[PDB]
């Protein structure tokens, strides 16, 4: 039942990766 | 069943930035850039 | 609960190899 | 309580799915844990809490009714070879002083499955099991891996008796269809005081019952129709909750192993970053 | 700054191609056999029924010079003869012929254990005297174990002229 | 790099190789583990006494929970199984429906994220522990 | 040394970018060549039969070389590339892969994942554990529903109706020998037509 | 001995993660 | 409807010749593809047990609708794509192939050949015969006598000490998970490489 | 017809395509047989109903004769071994060896033809087994 | 000698398309599971060991309202009950939770046929009272086949108010 | 004889292996056919030779010596379920006429296994088998493909009795390392006529033995020595040899699907050869 | 009936190989 | 024995049937 | 065990010619080589 | 058993169809 977290984290390591923590480096490398 | 694996959550998770951080570190001495 | 009593170690440790091997060639 | 199980089936208190005779009798509807290692060493005295929740502000009745102490009681199945720590070792008091009670096996030998016969109360709600492993290589019987940990906490008054035939902590129906017109509550001199009933189901045969001491009650007449069913009052508190589990135990020469090999690792896909790109100054020099 | 020498690596991956052997020896390992106790495990004349043998399966039930062979050790088709002299005989044949494999079977007559497939000819210790077969067997030692009637190896002095050890 | 060839649409800049003496780091960095774990937590023993008991332990994988939770979830149906089935169908049919991003950040935008950083809300939602009357404890 | 050449030459072409971890692809596929190994390795010892299973698992892990680790990695690595699939459908979605170039290398990665998932259900229920056992036997009666496109079908899974036998049987083959077929198929025409790439841009 | 480089072994072992931080050039 | 897709387009990049013998290699294959499905077909009721496999295989025989059919098709298809390939090497040899730049075709064939043969030894003795049994119980001993741990490999094959129920189980796993592989490989590499021509005429 | 743009040295003159709608004609031409044989010829379980001693025969694979004969034909060694083992790697040396004729092939140079129409003389003549007349038919 | 109109050859391969059905409905009537008889394999309460159970396997063995099921027709867990009226009884439930599949077991106490996995209850027919199981089961006919104790389906009326047969 | 056979190992005569008890007794090294047909149909009478070699030339001793008569005898397993033919079957007497003798089971009831107790002579060397073929349909018990066939046929007389002792048709050996100074040949008033010997072995203890008429002889004395081995000569001349074979019975309506499956091909491979090239006039067109 | 009808089905049967006989081409 | 008394059969009446065909689109 | 299969290898090795001609004889009907 | 002629002639057919008895369709096609 360990690997729950082994992974409930580690993907959610993801987004904060990308989604609301990273891909920007798009939406900022251009703004205007 | 919570606690247990609840702790290797956050647990790895961290260690994600553990190593990011040093994989960088090993950069400000054989160049690499800030563009 | 020390645990980084451990990581600061084994980890560093490979990483005090790591560093050093550039000061062989590069130096 | 435990005994109880082996005095009816012996062989082994866990049925086959995964539940213990416990509630094939006192049957209850509480919490219950039963936490231990990750991993535990080979020949070595190692913990075991069996918590058991119900903040102590817990008071139930008790044989005759009268308002008094709660108790707690349990079985568990360690895994086989698994035995009870040797008094000698049991490393200081600073153990010691926790679990001091007595844990018989069930069926004459079975160590890895023990009993508390010691019921502390509002007192052991950790109920410690100092532990020790077994060594597969002095006993080639025993070997490694994961191995299943089983419990079945109770608590509060039994609902059902050995005897055969019901207990206090619970409810006490009946059976009329009508409006029962009476009661029969009373008292007993010396060791006893009941508290009988009367129905009434006026619409042929006036039947009625008999509801002993313990359970409180409600309301009285004018109704209480229905269909004569549930009595007045449940006071049932008995708490039987149950956790399964699974502890390690570990090769040394065998973490040893793979710790060695991970440095290859450590090592290897380094060299292997080494080169590569941290010698590329080559076409990086046209 | 300037490459040329660029030996080293030999270390990079003269390490990774190292994690693997490392993994491997492990598995390499695996996909060969296992082992058995020096004390039972097929030993036992096993026939078959994971059954640990015992010697009351020959004497009665046989008579005098008797032949009826057992499972023998490793799992070879090992001999197991009954002495007219009551109780038994101490060894048995590797009747794995030693020509092709074919079990050669005792004569019921002539007492020359022919191979049935291209008629070998053996004697009361395996030795060929007829082709195509081109030896002996190996006996062992019976014993009574728990009762059973364990066998077991082979090198040394016999009765009258025996042989060599020609094995290891 | 860029200037008058590939006019499709598909990027090769400058980079090259030398990664795959690395994939091998990743690879290793990403055996590594299963062995730690496997090593550090070993697998499981069986259990075999009766084919028609019941194991308090049921379930699948937390791949099949959510899909597995559905299937019982709801009162029958092939309800149960079709939106089931509609996990996999339904969503191939994604590049059909949500299909056009263009330059800027091709990376985001909302009306499919939302419903994603959603469609993943409740799909742990049904990373469901058993008993629940679906929450809280 | 060269000889009925080929391209045996020029092949070093290909330029990408600085873009991080996202692995997850070629990293799902990783952890599988650990379970066709893992897995196979045992397709040696494991005698899947009504009971000669269990009794046979036992000797996998206690008393044979190194078992226990092959398993257990199997295991892991198992729950674990269904992990790192799982990602790597995120890394997609949040990217606009199919996009236009090709959405099909998406949609067929679609079925490797009902493959994927689907060698699960099979392998595991093969040690027969109680958990193992029944939520394959429950997962059997999932297709008695349908018009007969499913009843008169849940039966190409167990065999008739009950379990025992056959349903082992007919999930084992599966599991050793379809279904590490079709993926593989799969996984190449995944790769295959993957000659399109991820993005784009300044 | 090992009752905490249990797993303290796998923590300080992401590395190979790290190692594929370092990966810079100029084209 | 028609779609650009992952391009597509005529394939086919080459003309033939002027040749009829010729054949057989495709022939033998084809033979395969009946033995692929027989075969597998069979991966759904065969039981490579000890204690059943003959008591197993009078089940297919027995009912099964059409067990007989599949099996004795498998059974003739594969004594007959051997045959086929005999032949194949025959149309070779009588001509060329083993020359230049097809200086593999042939030989990764030849190894084609190997696995070809090994796949009956096996499956040949799955039945669990008597002729299947033994002729089996004495191919294994074939690598028995040699020196080192030459001797020490004999068992790569038998798995028990003699012929422990293991010697079916590694036999099965290699005849329908192996084997089914190599041989498959070796085909695509046989065919990959054949991207070739012949005929020495007027 | 033989091309003229492309003018190589070993390639592809004339024909093209269908044949494909022809191998199927094949193929299912070469699929039919296995078929009616099998009924005509069928094939059965035996005597194992639970088998165990040394056969009066044991009928090795129905091809692998010669291999087999020679295993058995000479009296031990590895001989017998190698020698067998000497039919596949012995053989894989051949385009080695008889790649003489830098053109016209071994027919030409029959040196290769003979020692094959007759080391497949001696092949067949190892398809040799069983108890028949050698002076009767 | 113009082509145009090339139609005709929906037979070319509408023949060939059909070459494949006939040698295919064949093999796939082959994965397809048979059936020898009706209801009644391994009819005689078989209890997994091959065996023609016989009646006096429930009688002393058990007791009285001692309820221990045994194998059931086609496969299905069934349950065989035992008279404190000394002999036994006619029948057996389809022990088969019909809400999910969990062999719902008996209650040593109050009776009710509790299912363990989601506490679903019956009564002494199977018929459900509290969810989440939603019917009842399906009974047999007790015998003595060669003393077997032999089971069977169903489709009539019984002793008070019982049901109406919801399969077919 | 073949009854003797079921007179000690009765369950069945082949054994385990693959062959009949005949050779551990009657010992003999002949040639031996038992052909029959491809495929046989079901519910049918049809053929079943037994040829047995050897040139009628031949002439074997007797119970008594005297150089006389020869005789075949056999033993059968004919296919699970095939019987012996109805009287009334057995199609005309161009059956009949060939095989007309007694063919009797082994164990009561084997009606596949048949032994064959008329033992003709130089008269039926071809021991026609008139056999039915079972119906597989009306006995759902049985069914079709291949089945296994065996036979063991012997003749001349016995080497080895029933009673355990040996018989004439072979050789009778002795016990004596030293060369035999004398003989003890003679005869018998009646039914008898023996011919004893008389070794030597003067090497210690002077051992001989007791050879009986029937065999011949050789040479005599000033030698004789070897170590005491064989007879003078051995007349045997018994036959026992062994033929395993099959035959197939025929689902017709499964013979017919396949050749009705023929035809499609057989008009498939045909249409496509058909189309194509034979349609190609279209390139060959520009 | 189909005593003999048995296998000359076989040999009536290798006309496939016949078709495979019309096989010429110029093109 | 017969059998070309049937190959001779089966066989040709398929062939009777081939260069018939033609007759039918040829002519 | 010769006579039975014995015939049955001929046999076929006959028929390779049987079809082997008609294959040709189909020929001198619609457009292949002269004779 | 009789599989063995079903080869051991078809096979021996090819050589004839090709040994002695075809290939040299090239060896014919040009002697000089
Ligand atoms: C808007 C964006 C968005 C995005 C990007 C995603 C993205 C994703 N979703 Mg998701 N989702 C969304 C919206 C979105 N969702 C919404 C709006 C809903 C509400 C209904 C869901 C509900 C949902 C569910 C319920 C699940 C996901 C899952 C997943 C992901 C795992 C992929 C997978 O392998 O499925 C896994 C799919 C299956 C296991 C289905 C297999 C079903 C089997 C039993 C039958 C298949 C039948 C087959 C087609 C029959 C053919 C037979 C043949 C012979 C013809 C994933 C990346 C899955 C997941 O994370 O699982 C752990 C999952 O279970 N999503
Ligand atoms: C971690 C450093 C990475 C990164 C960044 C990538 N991979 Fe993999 N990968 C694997 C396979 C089998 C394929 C299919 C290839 C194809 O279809 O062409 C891929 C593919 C990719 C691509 C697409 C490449 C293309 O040329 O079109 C990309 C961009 C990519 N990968 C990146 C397999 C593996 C691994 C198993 C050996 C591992 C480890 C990785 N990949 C790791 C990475
Ligand atoms: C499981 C093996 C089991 C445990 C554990 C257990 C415990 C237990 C305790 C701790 C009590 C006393 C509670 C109090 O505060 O008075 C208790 C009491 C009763 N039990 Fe029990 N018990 C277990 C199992 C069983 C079984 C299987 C039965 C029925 C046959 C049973 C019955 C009872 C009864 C009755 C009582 C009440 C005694 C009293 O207080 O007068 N138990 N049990
Ligand atoms: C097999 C089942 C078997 C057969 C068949 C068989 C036949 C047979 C014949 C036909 C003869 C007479 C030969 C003659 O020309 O006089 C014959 C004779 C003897 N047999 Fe026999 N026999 C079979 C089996 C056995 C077995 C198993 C034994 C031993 C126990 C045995 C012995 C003998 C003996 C002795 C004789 C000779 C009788 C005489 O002519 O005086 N046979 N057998
Ligand atoms: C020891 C043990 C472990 Br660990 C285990 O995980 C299980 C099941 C949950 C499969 C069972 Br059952 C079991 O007995
Ligand atoms: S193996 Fe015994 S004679 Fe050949
Ligand atoms: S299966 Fe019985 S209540 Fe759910």
């Amino acid at each position: 039942m360990i690997l729950g977290a082994v992974f409930y984290i580690v993907f959610i390591a993801l987004f904060f990766g990308i989604a609301v923590g990273i891909i920007f480096a798009i939406k900022s490398i251009k703004l205007i | 069943m919570t606690e247990e694996m609840l702790y290797a959550a956050l647990l790895s998770f961290g260690l994600i930035f553990v190593g990011w951080g040093l994989g960088v570190l090993l950069l400000k001495i054989q160049g690499a850039e800030k563009e | 609960i020390d645990v980084l009593g451990w990581v600061a170690l084994l980890v560093v440790f490979t990483w005090s190899i790591a560093m050093v091997v550039w000061g062989r060639n590069g130096l | 309580y435990p005994f109880w199980a082996q005095q009816t089936y012996p062989p082994t208190p866990r049925e086959p799915t995964g539940r213990i005779v416990c509630a094939n009798c006192h049957l209850a509807a509480k919490p219950a844990e039963v936490e231990v290692p990750q991993s535990v060493l080979p020949d070595t005295v190692f913990k075991a809490v069996v918590k058991i929740p119900y903040d102590t502000k817990l008071q139930q009745v008790a044989a005759d009714g009268s308002k008094v102490g709660l108790n707690v009681g349990a079985v568990l199945m360690l895994p086989e070879g698994f035995k009870i720590a040797p008094e000698e070792r049991i490393p200081e008091e600073l153990k010691k002083e926790v679990g001091d009670v007595y844990f018989q096996p069930y069926k004459e030998g079975q160590d890895n499955v023990l009993l508390v016969g010691p019921l502390p109360g509002e007192q052991y709600q950790e109920i410690v099991f100092p532990v020790l492993s077994p060594n597969p290589t002095t006993d080639k019987n025993i070997h490694f891996g994961k191995y299943a940990i089983h419990l079945g906490a109770n608590r509060g008054r039994g609902q059902i008796y050995p005897t055969g035939e019901k207990s206090n902590n619970n409810v006490f129906t009946a059976s009329a269809t009508g409006t029962i017109t009476k009661i029969a509550k009373e008292e007993d001199e010396y060791g006893n005081v009941k508290y009988q009933v009367s129905i009434q189901t006026d619409s042929g045969k006036t039947v009625v019952d008999t509801i002993p001491a313990g359970p409180e009650l409600i309301v009285s007449e004018g109704q209480a129709v229905k269909a004569g069913e549930a009595l007045t009052n449940n006071p049932n508190v008995g708490g039987f909750g149950q956790d399964d589990t699974e502890i390690v135990l570990q090769d040394p020469n065998r973490v040893k192993w793979m710790i060695a090999f991970i440095c290859l690792v450590m090592l290897a896909q380094l060299m292997l970053i080494l080169k590569k790109k941290q010698v590329e100054k080559v076409q990086a020099a046209e | 700054d300037m490459g040329r020498r660029q030996f080293m690596n030999l270390l990079a991956f003269g390490t990774v191609t190292g994690v693997a052997l490392g993994a491997l020896y492990p598995l390499v390992k695996y996909f060969i056999p296992p082992s058995g106790g020096a004390v039972g495990g097929g030993t036992t004349a096993k026939d078959k029924l994971g059954n640990n043998v015992k010697v009351s399966k020959f004497l009665e039930s046989h008579n005098a010079g008797d032949r009826v062979l057992v499972q023998g050790l490793k799992g070879d088709p090992t001999y197991i003869v009954v002495e007219s002299k009551e109780a038994i005989r101490d060894y048995g044949i590797n009747a794995v012929c030693t020509h092709l494999g074919c079990v050669v079977p005792w004569n019921a007559a002539e007492n020359k254990f022919k191979c049935p497939c291209h008629g070998s000819q053996y004697d009361e210790t395996g030795r060929v005297i007829r082709g195509p077969a081109p030896l002996s067997l190996a006996l062992c030692h019976a014993t009574v174990q728990d009762d059973n009637i364990v066998l077991t190896p082979w090198t040394e002095t016999d009765f009258r002229t025996g042989e060599k050890p020609w094995w290891v | 790099l860029a200037k008058g060839m590939g006019h499709n649409y598909y990027g090769e800049p400058a980079w090259p190789n030398d990664l795959l003496y690395v994939f091998p780091v990743v690879i290793m960095g990403t055996f590594a583990c299963i062995v730690a774990l496997s090593v550090l937590d070993p697998a499981m023993v069986g259990e075999p006494a009766n084919p028609f008991a019941t194991p308090l332990e049921i379930l699948p994988e937390w791949y099949l929970y959510p899909v597995f939770q559905i299937l019982r979830s709801l009162p029958n149906k092939l309800l149960g199984v079709l939106l089931m089935a509609s996990v996999p169908l339904g969503l191939i049919l994604v590049p059909f429906i949500e299909n056009v991003n263009k330059f800027q950040n091709p990376f985001r935008r909302p009306v499919a994220t939302t419903i994603f950083l959603f469609g993943t809300l409740v799909t742990i939602w049904l990373g469901i522990g058993a008993a629940l009357p679906l929450d809280k404890t | 040394e060269i000889q009925a050449l080929a391209d045996d030459v020029t092949s070093k072409y290909v330029p990408p970018h600085v873009n991080i971890f996202y692995c997850l692809g070629g990293i799902t596929l990783t952890c599988f060549l650990i379970q066709f190994a893992t897995g196979f390795a045992m397709t040696f010892y494991y005698k899947p039969t009504v009971t000669e299973a269990y009794a046979s698992v036992q000797y996998i892990m206690n008393e044979v070389s190194f078992g226990w680790l092959i398993r257990s990695i199997h295991r892991w690595s198992a729950s674990m590339m269904v992990l790192m699939m799982i990602l790597h459908v995120f890394r997609v979605y949040l990217t606009g892969g199919f996009k236009k170039p090709r959405e099909l290398t998406w949609i067929s990665g679609v079925i490797l994942a009902v493959i994927t998932v689907s060698f699960g259900v099979t392998g595991y229920s093969l040690p027969w554990d109680q958990v193992g056992y029944w939520a394959v036997k429950i997962v059997s009666g999932v297709p008695e529903a349908i018009p007969v496109v499913g009843v008169l079908i849940s039966d190409l899974l167990r065999g008739g109706s009950s379990v025992g036998q056959a349903t082992l049987t007919r999930y084992y083959s599966a599991h050793t020998f379809v279904l590490p077929w079709l993926i593989a198929v799969f996984m190449l025409l995944h790769f295959l037509m993957i000659r399109k790439q991820g993005i784009s841009g300044p | 001995l090992v009752l905490g480089l249990v797993f303290a072994t796998l923590g300080g072992l992401f590395y190979a993660a790290y190692q594929q931080y370092k990966r810079p050039n100029e084209l």
